[PDB]
RNA sequence: CGCUUCUCGGCCAGUGUAGUAUCUGUUCUUAUCAGUUUAAUAUCUGAU
């Protein structure tokens, strides 16, 4: 922890800690990112950190 | 412990063996098998004075006339 | 499992669960010579024009998703 | 990083350049190569200060070499003299330090706490009780590290094995096991792995390119599992720069990794680039390489190859026009290869191919003009007899031509060939006869061959077609006079052969002469083995059971030989000569030479009193056979006699005894069964129950269903009664082996007799022998299926009470009782109860423990057969949609089981659902009234 | 005549952590001229030391005869050096330079 | 009954070669026939036409005489009409008309 | 590491060797044997003309499902033949 | 080998792959708020 981190999808927001990421993936938030963003959630789109490459994913997916 | 004679001629049944006449006279062939008196059967034995023949078969030999038996 | 449809999951959508049983409720009417043949008589039209609306409306039912 | 380390690989290359133009205007005029400060902090890791220690010193130093040959050649000698220690320096592990490893192990001499990486770097050598130790401490240690995968990270891991899957000295297990490490943490990590894929696959192509099979298979493993565990544009990103590489070995390897992560991700994913590389215009190593990648896919992938062959071949085409050779070379060797997993298919996407390839066949002299055949023989099978017709005649001839070089490569071609060529139906039978054969059996049949191992093979398949053709007397009668060439691996070589043909063809063509020179070769042969194998044996035997009657007239040789051999020789041949029996007793049967059986009978009979027991199994083995021909109560060691004499061997330890005596013994107690009085039986029960020792399934397979033979032949209360004392010490599962006599026992007399006594039994308070009662239960409607109608009763209270805690076991074991009488019972109307036992069960979904649930997950799915889902599905509405998350895993998890099956039932069962806002929830069709 | 593994590098070991460069350098200065030397100078790797030297068959001849040699009180633990593993800490770069030069005095 | 696994809809060739069954949705399987040495009809092994989310509506065997055989699955995707969010995905779909090839060399069947 | 390969069941027979013969396979049981074997050419082919659905022997007999896996069905799901973590072949 | 004596008897610490269960020892019920997380807690992540 306390180790300098980013995800992009989410506000460009910082994170302290790689434990923190998966926590912040089951997260409310980071959901609501995906599924108003049109990318639907649950655990295929875990691994995400940028917007755009799960966009492709999920043409893949439909 | 002690290693019986007859044991011995057991054992090289099926091997080639040299028998020594009490006389000038040997033969050397498989040995077949024997019984109590030391009679013994040879297979193709080749006879020798010290080449007598060679034979092809089976030999009885008498154990009469046997001193030494000699394995190999 | 997956590769087989109608596989759910812990988050699975209320909507798509009750779109899951729709279609199904329709292979199977479009199955069962009888159940068909049924609603002919209630709803009067063809055999004919029932199986081709069912096939209309097995990607709607419920209408859009949320 | 990527155009960065290409730009390194130009660098490499360029320096060859650089050094080989210096010795070649050098030469007009290695490891050794002097070094760098900055090459020289480019080895040593972190943490080392260079030094000086004088000028004067490094002056000396300086001085050195000079000083080595001047003060090599100067005055020395050393000299001791005659006359409160301390430091004991520490060295070693709980699984021990080699000294070799102490490079690796070195931080593991200095003992600290308080350093953090460095903590965990310190704290993964846990490897070493991986590497070394005990078996246990590999087992633990290995989980601790596989739980520890997300958290160490992989960099900090294959920094640190890397170094031991590279090192010098490492043993083979010492290799297996760190691939097992190397799989298992990639079990976990997914996207992490990336920055190091390259630096994997470096250690593992050796792999895969492997003369152990195991190891093969392994390395295959795990190069999908990183290729598919990374990304694609991962692995292309990482291995271009090894196409080019200098090395030809790293380009081939570097092919079959493409092979392999072509599997994982699909040819058509991965084709684009390839299409593009064997059209590179640099330079030809690549297309080398690119051809050969499509190869080893073509191996590969195999039979599933088929969609895309024709793209594949749109690539490889352009190849065999090619002005360098090799590209040339591999290129057409691919078109065979593929074919031949295309077999009879997609000829004519090959099809644009030929026209060059036959004429390339003209005009060539070498190793490629043998593999262009490769490829054509490879396809002939793919044509129509009349194109193929001609084409074929055209080749039999350079084949023809061509038997004869010395070249091996090319023997192995062309006859594999000739297998096609003439192992075609649109081929003429004497055109064979004549112009090849003579040939063939000229050249080929010689000692070069058959030592060799493959050859060896190909050999006896080629020339077993040209049997499937030209008939069997005109090859065998070739070969016949051939058992009798001393050397053994020829003999064992011709015998082989024969033994497939007469396999085919049929004895029935063979004239008589030559027959004779059969029976006596084979003999010939046999009686003189070097190891005892099985081919001189079966293919005798094969050899009589063809020849059927036409034998008759040869057994006085053959059993005179039998038994003579038989005898003496000592021992080690005896139990060949046994099997030879084994083999051949249905010939001493039906021909009806009687006097025969006498002898065997009787003459083995005496044998088994032999002590060695590789004698004496074989012995028995004849026993059994001659007992499937002639019948009990014919015996001529009457079963009398007998049984006894066997019974006591039953201690035997030795293995392939128990074997064929408790073979015997069952089908004796099976058969006749009465010659032999009831108190011999109860011994010979006490005595079977340990054989439940065996630490090999044959063996407790056939004992068990004796155990059955017996329990019919006396009657079951006491055999039961025995078998609830026995198996008390069976070791994890060991004694199940005696349940499974309690369920066959219970059906061989009406279960409805036994119950009572079991039932009962699970009263006693001993723990293990209460769950073995169950699964008694469990087995026991396995077995009996449809009568289960009625014991249902007895058993459903136990089963609550079972199913009720007093452990897991108790519910597991139970359970799966659940499931065997869900299933059998199916459909007579018993519903209710197993309803009722529903309840009980149904808590216990819930556990990780892996047993207790996938039993769980077996009951519920027979039990959805019996209940019928309506019943289930309405335990399993609430599930769904709880809020929490463990019960939503699971309520899925089983209304998934429910629903794969009987989907076309459910329809019924889905409850109204009132319909929302936006959308229609309430299918409206149903309540259409007329 | 001699095994591949070894190389012009030696691990060398069971040192006092007083000692002297001076030492170091004559003792080992037998056998041939020295590439050069580190010592581990770290909180771990005080301790230790690597041994290069200008030719391999030089340090053949060391771990030949100063196989378990002695210093003070104690054995020094002499082997052949590993390779490869973590270096790549530094990178390959700096041909460029170099590669042209000679490209261009000897013109080759 | 079942919404993915075959036998509702059945095609089959004027040559009778090769016949195509298939579900409602996602499945279309094929057998291929010839008869036998004695001219008694040995069936072949199956092959696979699956498309993701695709409602079959109606399928025909084709007409060419000798030929890699044609077949008419007429097909929706319903999903693009799922992933719209919308209801305008709900219209503006039309029901895509595909002819498949049966190919014997190749043994496999192409969209 | 061991795992079905679930391609289409084909009309192929099956194929077991000594050691397998008994089992029916997916109940891993002797029991009641009924009904028949197929796998894919795919899965089976040439070197693996009669080999063991398990082990990479030659067959010498056909595995029988047993009845228990029958009225589960289970039997109609892709080709039951095994392939390990390594290439099957 | 035969005879005699005595004693006894028979008949009318293996191994291998995967996985769970169960004791004991050691640390915490202890200051606020912000995020991750959970069915809710808990737990984890920052500063006064």
């Amino acid at each position: 922890l306390n180790i300098n981190y980013n995800c992009e999808i989410c506000g460009n927001y910082t994170y302290r800690g790689p434990k923190a990421f998966q926590r912040h993936f089951a997260e409310w938030r980071h959901a609501h990112g995906m599924r108003c963003l049109g990318i639907p959630n649950t655990a295929h789109f875990a691994n995400v950190t940028q917007i755009e490459d799960a966009v492709s994913l999920w043409a893949k997916l439909k | 412990s002690q290693l019986l004679p007859l044991e011995l001629v057991d054992k090289c049944i099926g091997s080639r063996i040299h028998i020594v006449m009490k006389s000038d006279k040997e033969i050397v062939g498989t040995l077949l098998g024997f019984d109590d008196f030391v009679n013994m059967v040879l297979e193709d034995v080749t006879e020798f004075e010290i080449r007598r023949i060679t034979k092809l078969d089976q030999i009885l030999l008498n154990g009469n006339n046997i001193t030494m038996l000699v394995p190999g | 499992q997956s590769k087989y449809i109608g596989t759910g999951h812990a988050d699975t959508t209320k909507w798509e669960w009750l779109v899951n049983q729709h279609r199904d409720s329709y292979c199977s009417y479009m199955g069962h010579f009888d159940l068909l043949n049924y609603f002919a008589i209630a709803e009067n039209e063809s055999k004919a024009r029932v199986r081709f609306n069912l096939m209309e409306k097995m990607l709607q039912p419920c209408g859009p998703p949320a | 990083e990527r155009d960065t380390p290409g730009h390194g690989s130009g660098w490499a290359e360029t320096p060859r350049t650089d050094r080989g133009g210096d010795s070649i205007g050098e030469t007009p005029t290695e490891r050794n190569r002097p070094l760098s400060d900055e090459e020289l902090d480019a080895m040593f890791p972190e943490g080392y200060k260079v030094l000086p220690p004088p000028a004067g010193y490094v002056p000396i130093r300086t001085p050195a070499r000079k000083l080595t040959a001047t003060p090599t050649p100067l005055g020395g000698m050393t000299g001791f003299h005659m006359q409160k220690s301390v430091n004991d320096q520490p060295s070693g592990n709980l699984p021990f330090l080699k000294p070799d490893d102490i490079q690796y192990f070195d931080k593991l001499l200095v003992d600290v706490d308080e350093s953090e990486e460095q903590k965990e770097r310190k704290i993964m050598k846990l490897l070493l009780k991986i590497k070394n130790g005990t078996p246990p401490m590999r087992k633990a240690a290995l989980r601790q590290i596989t739980d520890k995968a997300r958290e160490f990270g992989a960099g900090p891991l294959f920094n640190q094995i890397l170094p031991l899957l590279m090192s010098p000295t490492l043993e083979d297990q010492e290799r297996h096991l760190l691939v097992k490490v190397i799989d298992r943490i990639l079990y976990k990590l997914d996207d992490l792995v990336r920055p190091y894929v390259h630096k994997i696959l470096v250690v593992i192509e050796p792999l895969l390119i492997d003369e152990d099979y195991y190891a093969r298979v392994e390395g295959r493993e795990i190069i999908s599992n990183l290729a598919k565990a990374a990304g694609l544009a991962t692995m292309i990103s990482t291995m271009r720069p090894d196409i080019d590489n200098m090395d030809e070995y790293v380009r081939n390897t570097t092919a079959r990794a493409f092979a392999v992560v072509a599997s994982a991700l699909g040819i058509p994913s991965l084709l684009p680039f390839l299409k593009a590389v064997c059209k590179s215009k640099k330079s030809w190593q690549a297309r080398h390489t690119g051809i050969k990648i499509v190869q080893q896919i073509a191996i590969l992938m195999g039979c599933a190859i088929l969609p895309h062959l024709r793209s594949l071949v749109e690539i490889i085409e352009h190849g065999l026009v090619d002005e360098q050779q090799k590209v040339r070379t591999i290129s057409a060797l691919a078109i065979a290869a593929l074919a031949e997993a295309a077999t009879p298919y997609g000829i004519e996407s090959f099809d644009s191919v030929l026209k060059p390839l036959w004429k390339g066949i003209r005009q060539h002299r070498g190793k490629g003009l043998a593999a262009f055949l490769k490829a054509i023989g490879y396809l002939i099978p793919l044509m129509d007899a009349e194109y193929a017709n001609y084409y074929t005649r055209e080749v039999m001839l350079i084949l023809i031509r061509e038997f004869q070089s010395p070249d091996e490569e090319m023997k192995k071609i062309v006859l594999k060939v000739v297998k096609q060529c003439c192992g075609t139906d649109g081929v003429e039978a004497n055109y064979i006869k004549t112009e090849i054969l003579p040939p063939f059996f000229k050249h080929f049949w010689q000692h070069r061959m058959a030592l060799d191992r493959r050859n060896y093979r190909q050999l006896v398949d080629t020339t077993v077609e040209l049997a499937n053709k030209v008939g069997a007397a005109e090859i065998i009668s070739r070969i016949v006079d051939d058992l009798k060439d001393e050397a053994e691996q020829y003999r064992k070589m011709v015998m082989e052969t024969i033994e497939k043909i007469m396999g085919n063809l049929g004895a029935a063509d063979i004239d008589h002469k030559l027959e004779e020179q059969l029976i006596d070769g084979i003999l010939y042969a046999f009686q003189e083995q070097t190891t005892e194998d099985s081919v001189m044996l079966n293919g005798f035997g094969t050899v009589v059971n063809a020849l059927g009657k036409r034998v008759k007239p040869y057994l006085p040789q053959i059993c005179g030989t039998v038994l003579w051999r038989l005898n003496n020789k000592s021992a080690k041949v005896r139990q060949q000569a046994a099997d030879l029996i084994s083999r051949t007793a249905v010939v001493m049967k039906t021909c009806q030479e009687e006097k025969l059986m006498g002898h065997l009978g009787v003459v083995l009979y005496e044998y088994l009193g032999e002590e060695y027991p590789e004698v004496l199994g074989s012995i028995l083995g004849a026993l059994k056979a001659i007992v499937n021909v002639i019948g009990m109560h014919k015996m001529t060691p009457p079963i009398k006699d007998l049984l006894p004499r066997l019974t006591p061997i039953l201690k035997n330890r030795h293995e392939k005894v128990q074997e064929n005596c408790i073979d015997l013994v069952g089908r004796i107690a099976d058969r006749g069964a009465e010659y032999v009085s009831a108190r011999e039986w109860m011994r010979i029960c006490f005595e079977l129950l340990e054989l439940l020792k065996a630490h090999k399934k044959a063996i407790r397979r056939a004992t068990v269903n004796t155990f059955g033979y017996i329990a019919k032949a006396i009657g079951p209360h006491d055999v039961l009664a025995t078998l609830l004392n026995n198996l008390k010490v069976q070791e994890r599962q060991n004694r199940v082996c005696t349940t499974v006599a309690i369920a066959i026992v219970a059906e061989t007399c009406s279960p409805f007799t036994v119950l009572p006594a079991l039932m009962n039994e699970y009263r006693v308070p001993e723990l293990n022998v209460q769950n073995g009662v169950l699964k008694s239960l469990s087995f026991l409607f396995e077995y009996i299926g449809e009568m289960g109608k009625d014991y249902i009763y007895a058993v459903t209270p136990l089963l609550e009470d079972a199913l009720m805690d007093r452990d897991l076991v108790h519910r597991q074991t139970a359970s799966a009782v659940v499931q065997h009488m869900s299933l059998g019972v199916y459909g007579f109307g018993c519903e209710d109860s197993l309803n009722h036992l529903l309840n009980y069960v149904w808590p216990n979904v819930f556990e990780t423990s892996p047993h207790v649930i996938q039993a769980v997950m077996g009951a519920l799915e027979g039990l959805r057969v019996a209940i019928g889902p309506c019943r289930m599905l309405q335990y399993c509405l609430q599930g769904l949609f709880h809020p929490a998350r463990k019960v939503r895993d699971v309520y899925w998890k089983i209304y998934n089981s429910i629903y794969i099956g009987s989907q076309d039932a459910l329809i019924a069962h889905y409850p109204r659902i009132y319909n929302d806002d936006k959308n229609t929830y309430i299918r409206y069709e149903l309540d259409y009234i007329l | 005549r001699l095994p591949p593994e070894v190389n012009r590098i030696l691990y060398i070991r069971n040192l006092p952590y007083k000692i002297t460069a001076e030492e170091m350098y004559d003792i080992f200065g037998k056998y041939g001229p020295i590439r050069q030397i580190r010592v581990g100078n770290t909180p771990e790797t005080r301790g230790t030391a690597y041994v290069v030297y200008e030719d391999i068959f030089d340090a053949k001849n060391a771990c030949d005869h100063l196989s378990g040699f002695n210093v003070c009180n104690r054995y020094l633990v002499v082997l052949y050096y590993n390779a490869n593993r973590a270096f790549q800490k530094m990178d390959t770069k700096k041909k460029e330079e170099q590669l042209k030069l000679l490209k261009e005095k000897y013109g080759i | 009954c079942r919404r993915i696994v075959p036998g509702q809809f059945l095609a089959v060739d004027p040559k009778g070669r090769a016949v195509m069954i298939s579900a409602i949705e996602k499945q279309k399987l094929v057998y291929i026939l010839n008869r036998d040495a004695a001219a008694r009809l040995t069936i072949s092994s199956p092959l696979e036409a699956h498309k993701a989310n695709t409602l079959v509506y109606h399928v025909v065997g084709v007409d060419v005489g000798f030929e890699n055989p044609m077949f008419a699955c007429l097909e929706m995707d319903y999903e693009e009409a799922d992933n719209d969010p919308t209801g305008e995905a709900a219209a503006n779909t039309q029901q895509t008309l595909t002819f498949y090839e049966l190919d014997l060399g190749l043994n496999h069947v192409v969209r | 590491d061991l795992i079905f390969c679930r391609k289409q069941a084909g009309v192929a027979i099956g194929r077991l060797c000594e050691k397998c013969d008994g089992k029916c396979v997916i109940c891993d049981s002797y029991v009641r044997p009924c009904t028949l074997v197929r796998i894919c050419d795919e899965c089976n082919y040439g070197s693996y003309q009669g080999r063991c659905v398990i082990c990479g022997g030659p067959g010498v007999s056909d595995a029988y499902y047993c009845k228990e896996c029958t009225i589960q069905e289970k039997d109609r799901d892709g080709c039951p033949k095994i392939v390990n973590l390594g290439s099957s072949k």
